[PDB]
């Protein structure tokens, strides 16, 4: 295969992804979830991780690890404590809304898939943790488990395969910060949403002190399908390390903003027109594109004219798939000025725990506010660059790389336009 | 600077040279006493990149 992206309807997995088909078990049931489930569970951990490793599944929640080999840490005898998977609903990076749609449209394959999951890594609970703004979304996960523990299929003896399963539904209470894996757990232990260092990892010391994986949503959500339909199956969608088919959000200066499911390594500009209608103005209106979630550096035109959508090709290109949360920016946008309001966002959003990024950030979005009134000095570019360098592979989590990288992004192909901006200024000062 | 024609002629002559053009004692040759401010430079360490101490 050369070329990827005419995901046929009989191959996507998320069927009631614009929730027009009954969202609840009935409907589930006739869209092919729960379908021999018992049987999956009794072929043992080994055969469903077996099958996880080969569909070449990547985490979808924004670091892209290899899901397979991630869930194997958990595949050891017990040592006497529970072992719990954790399902990261907390959907905080800007620009991404898929894990809303699976949530509220298709909760019983998240529960599915938290069954065949937990299943594999042996554990007796799922804790799944929504963030606290969606509440009608939990409150549908909710009516989705209830359904589920009256029909058998979780609780004791789930699906009659002997197991004994519980799927808990834990609200954040507003932090962007909650995502990222560690604060997640700590927030579910009642502290204040903030990392932990590594290690010890999750799989040995997590949730209570006990063995844990963290899972995305969207991750989890598709392993019942992948045992199902087998691994190979899976792989036969998108490039070599970059298999399967992958939820996008199309936001920003589009005709027609929308979720959707397409095969992973499509052409950006073939995924922008096929589903969103085209740049709003035409592609020739094009300015940028932030592929990935905010977190992801920005691309030019140039760049988005043969990209491709998966993990490999947007490294090539100096950025990164994330999220495949795709924000679309035109000729008439201030560059300058989108990207500050993401140093703002990471600057709201920073725990503060540790020094690079409660001071760091914070000094980059002052920086920021300065460049976009164009009342700074070109030195101040190199500065600001270097600055950045600082704070990525310096903190305790992701979020300080994740504030780094946009402001690379900017001075990496839109210089000009800041060093235009101070000339401005100058001349009229 | 203010000997007679006469004394300026005696004493250049006693002592052979022309000391009028190298009077020892300062008039207004020399710089005001007030001068306008200055503005020093900084030195090559005054940058805000590529700077870091480790290399200097
Ligand atoms: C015993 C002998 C003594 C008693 C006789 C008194 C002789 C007269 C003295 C009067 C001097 C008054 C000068 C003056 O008006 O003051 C100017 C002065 C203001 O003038 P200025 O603005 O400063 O300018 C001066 C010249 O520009 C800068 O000064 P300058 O040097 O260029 O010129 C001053 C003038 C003053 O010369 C004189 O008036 C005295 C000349 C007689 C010499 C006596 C020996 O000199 C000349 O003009 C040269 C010609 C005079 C003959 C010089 C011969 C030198 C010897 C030759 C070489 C051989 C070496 C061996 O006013 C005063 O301060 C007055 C002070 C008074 C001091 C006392 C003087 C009196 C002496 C005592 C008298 C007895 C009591
Ligand atoms: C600031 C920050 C926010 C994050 N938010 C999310 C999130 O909302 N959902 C998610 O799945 N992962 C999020 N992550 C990534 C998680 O830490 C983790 O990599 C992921 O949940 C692992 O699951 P996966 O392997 O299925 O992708 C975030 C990371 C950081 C640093
Ligand atoms: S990088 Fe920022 S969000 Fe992450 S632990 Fe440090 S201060 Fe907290």
């Amino acid at each position: 295969k050369t070329s990827f992206g005419s995901l046929k309807d009989e191959d996507r997995i998320f069927t009631n992804l614009y929730g027009r088909h009954d969202w609840r078990l009935k409907g589930a049931q006739s869209r092919g979830d729960w379908y021999k489930t018992k049987e999956i569970l009794l072929k043992g951990p080994d055969w469903i991780l077996g099958e996880v490793k080969t569909s070449g599944l990547r985490g979808r929640g924004g670091a892209g690890f290899p899901t397979g080999l991630k869930w194997s840490f958990m595949n050891k005898p017990s040592d006497g404590r529970p072992k719990y998977l954790v399902v990261n609903a907390d959907e905080g990076e800007p620009g991404t809304c898929k894990d809303r749609e699976i949530i509220r449209h298709d909760p019983h394959k998240l529960v599915e898939g938290c069954l065949v999951g937990g299943r594999a890594m042996g554990a007796r609970a799922a804790y799944i943790y929504i963030r606290g703004e969606f509440y009608n979304e939990a409150s549908n996960l909710q009516v989705a488990i209830r359904e589920a523990y009256e029909a058998g299929l979780i609780g004791k003896n789930a699906c009659g395969s002997g197991y004994d399963f519980d799927v808990f539904v834990v609200r954040g209470a507003g932090a962007y910060i909650c995502g990222e894996e560690t604060a997640l757990i700590e927030s579910i232990e009642g502290k204040q949403g903030k990392p932990r260092l590594k290690p010890p990892f999750p799989a040995d010391v997590g949730v209570f002190g006990c063995p844990t994986t963290v899972a995305n949503v969207e991750t989890v959500a598709v392993s019942p399908t992948i045992c199902r339909r087998g691994g190979a199956w899976f792989a036969s969608f998108g490039r070599e390390r970059n298999s399967g088919t992958k939820l996008f959000n199309i936001s920003g200066h589009v005709n027609n903003p929308c979720t959707v499911e397409e095969e992973m390594s499509v052409p950006l500009k073939e995924l922008i027109e096929k589903h969103a209608g085209g740049v709003t103005g035409g592609w020739d209106n094009l300015l940028a594109v932030i592929p990935g979630g905010s977190s992801t550096p920005l691309i030019p035109k140039s760049v988005c004219e043969t990209v491709l959508m998966d993990f490999d090709a947007l490294i090539q290109a100096q950025t990164g798939l994330g999220t495949a949360a795709v924000i679309v920016m035109d000729r008439s946008t201030d560059i300058v000025k989108a990207i500050a309001r993401l140093i703002e966002f990471y600057k709201h959003e920073s725990c503060g725990q540790c020094t690079p990024c409660r001071e760091g950030v914070d000094w980059m979005n002052k920086v920021m506010a300065r460049f976009v009134r164009g009342d700074a000095r070109p030195a101040e570019i190199d500065s600001l660059w270097e600055i950045s360098k600082q704070i990525e592979g310096h903190t305790i989590c992701a979020l300080g790389d994740g504030a780094a990288w946009p402001v690379q992004g900017l001075i990496r192909h839109f210089r000009p336009e800041l060093e235009e901006r101070m000339q401005q200024f100058a001349q009229q000062h | 600077a203010s000997a007679t024609r006469f004394i300026q002629w005696l004493r250049n002559w006693a002592s052979g040279r022309d000391l009028q053009a190298k009077l020892q004692l300062r008039y207004q040759e020399i710089s005001k006493r007030t001068q306008p401010p200055p503005k020093l430079p900084v030195g090559p360490s005054h940058k805000l990149s590529n700077n870091y101490y480790c290399t200097r």
